[PDB]
């Protein structure tokens, strides 16, 4: 089987530069072209270029003429694409993939390597409660949540009374704040006659700043 | 560069029905008497995969049902009996010239009966409002379609630039979307007006909702 | 660039003509075309995706040494006669064609 296994998750600094591999098994790696192609969160795909392995001839798109290398080592049977000068905006998924069936340049592919691009610093979350009051009811449904705010980088799970309660909730994904930090939050809906003798605690993780946080949420007096 | 655009943006349909979607190409894909035109499946998290190349063949393993058609700068991707697995984003691409260019996808989306959102609002909590940042949070809940506008009003004035939102994927027993809005105010500034508002608009409600709170 | 062969064909009516492209491959992506002079495409190796009830008197099969594939044509007509050349398609990067020298076919009646 053809198998394209790229190098992982990479967090840089602007101006930095990212060296991503795509190791090529499966078939004889000088005889395809291997395109790279990348795709920004929740964004279409976007060509880099191309490079055939043979003898290393390369075809750039020219939005990145000036700070994409692509290059072979064909000891390893490995491409890799190496992008300079890294902008906010270079925050992407980032793919390898081979050609076939003598006019598809993309028709095997890498699994991605996710490369963001940020100044900010490894942080764990704080958590604020969202209260079931009487502003958050519904007949005989109540919501209820946890904000998990102002971490990095990604991502933070959250789970509720340590999994014993996993009906209706809904972890939101995480949007990117001005200040570089993400947040997120995490809300479910129970019956509104519980709100008063039911405990309701978030448990929230960070792995990367080593957070772990429980936050009993209740209704405020 | 060749442009691609593709239509509709969104396919809401239901397993069993004839999903037809449409690759229009700023100028001609064809050449040698072949049209250069590739489509893709792609779902949460993967890479896209191949499903048609030379925009009527198939790639290697890919069911009956997807199939590929048109000539020119007009294409077509049918998938004549949807399956659940089928609920994806699919990308058209042609080979025809570098740069190698891609449609902006097609989402094809699970089709169920109008829901409305379930509004609530929240507050911003003492313990965030004593770091000096007001948080105000507002939850539509199990709504379909997804089209949803949410509009914040403080003293009713309508807000804009300091509101951001994120929605769930489609629900895997439902079918619905949920949402969040999150009203951001300095400590200072969230101090200065007494109404908050959260107003809905969206087609299961008849009326917009409006769901608000006095701060203090 | 793909050979054709042999540069001249002659065929009776409802008779079978092969032609024999030649073309060394370094890779399997290629498509090889075999065209009629008006180019009109008439069959591809591999072979483009069936269709029920569409049935083609026009195949290109590879032989066992790689290189080597047959053009066949089955049922000849008075009007098969003409110009006939292959065309290796392939990724330039762009889309790219190399087209072999032409070949004749003269069908004949009986």
């Amino acid at each position: 089987q053809v198998q394209l296994v790229q190098s992982g998750a990479e967090v840089k600094k602007p101006g930095a530069s990212v060296k991503v591999s795509c190791k090529a098994s499966g078939y004889s790696f000088t005889s395809y072209w291997m395109n790279w192609v990348r795709q920004a969160p929740g964004q279409g795909l976007e060509w880099i270029g191309v490079i055939h392995p043979s003898d290393s001839e390369t075809w750039l798109d020219q939005k990145f003429k000036d700070r994409v290398t692509i290059t072979v080592d064909k000891s390893t049977s490995t491409a890799y694409m190496e992008l300079s000068s890294l902008r906010s905006e270079d925050t992407a998924v980032y793919y390898c993939a081979r050609e076939h069936y003598g006019t598809s340049p993309f028709a095997y592919w890498g699994q991605g390597t996710l490369v963001t691009v940020s100044s900010a610093s490894t942080k764990g979350p704080s958590v604020f409660p969202l209260a079931p009051s009487s502003k958050s009811t519904s007949g005989g449904t109540a919501a209820l949540g946890c904000l998990v705010k102002d971490y990095f980088p990604e991502p933070v799970t959250v789970s509720w009374n340590s999994g014993a309660l996993t009906s209706g909730v809904h972890t939101f994904p995480a949007v990117l704040q001005s200040s570089g930090l993400y947040s997120l939050s995490s809300v479910v809906t129970v019956p509104s006659s519980s709100l008063g003798t039911q405990t309701y605690i978030c448990n929230v993780n960070h792995k990367p700043s080593n957070t772990k946080v429980d936050k009993k949420v209740e209704p405020k007096s | 560069e060749i442009v691609l655009t593709q239509s509709p943006a969104t396919l809401s349909l239901s397993p069993g029905e004839r999903a037809t979607l449409s690759c229009r190409a700023s100028e001609s894909v064809d050449n040698y008497g072949m049209s250069f035109m590739n489509w893709f499946q792609q779902k949460p998290g993967q890479p896209p995969k191949l499903l048609i190349h030379a925009a009527s063949n198939q790639g290697s393993g890919v069911p009956s049902r997807f199939s590929g058609s048109g000539s020119g700068t007009d294409f077509t991707l049918t998938i004549s009996s949807l399956e659940p697995e089928d609920f994806a984003v699919y990308f058209c691409q042609q080979s025809k010239e570098v740069p190698y260019t891609f449609g902006g996808g097609t989402k094809v989306e699970i089709k169920r009966t109008v829901a409305a959102p379930s509004v609530f609002i929240f507050p911003p909590s003492d313990e965030q409002l004593k770091s000096g940042t007001a948080s105000v949070v507002c939850l539509l809940n199990n709504f379909y379609p997804r089209e949803a506008k949410v509009q914040w009003k403080v003293d009713n004035a309508l807000q804009s630039g300091n509101s951001q939102e994120s929605v769930t994927e489609q629900d895997s027993k439902d079918s619905t979307y949920s949402l969040s809005s999150t009203l951001t105010l300095s400590k200072a500034d969230y101090e200065k007006h007494k109404v908050y508002a959260c107003e809905v608009t969206h087609q299961g409600l008849s009326s917009p909702v409006t769901k608000s709170f006095n701060r203090g | 660039p793909p050979t054709f062969s042999p540069a001249l064909l002659v065929v009776t009516e409802g008779d079978n003509a092969t032609f024999t492209c030649s073309f060394s491959n370094t890779s399997e992506s290629f498509v090889l075309n075999w065209y009629r002079m008006s180019t009109d495409k008439l069959a591809a190796f591999p072979e483009d995706r069936s269709q029920p009830g569409q049935d083609s008197r026009f195949r290109v099969t590879q032989l066992p040494n790689g290189r080597d594939f047959h053009m066949s044509v089955v049922r000849a007509r008075r009007n098969d006669s003409g110009t006939y050349l292959c065309g290796a398609i392939s990724l330039a990067p762009k889309a790219q064609i190399k087209e072999s020298l032409r070949a004749e076919l003269r069908v004949t009646e009986r």
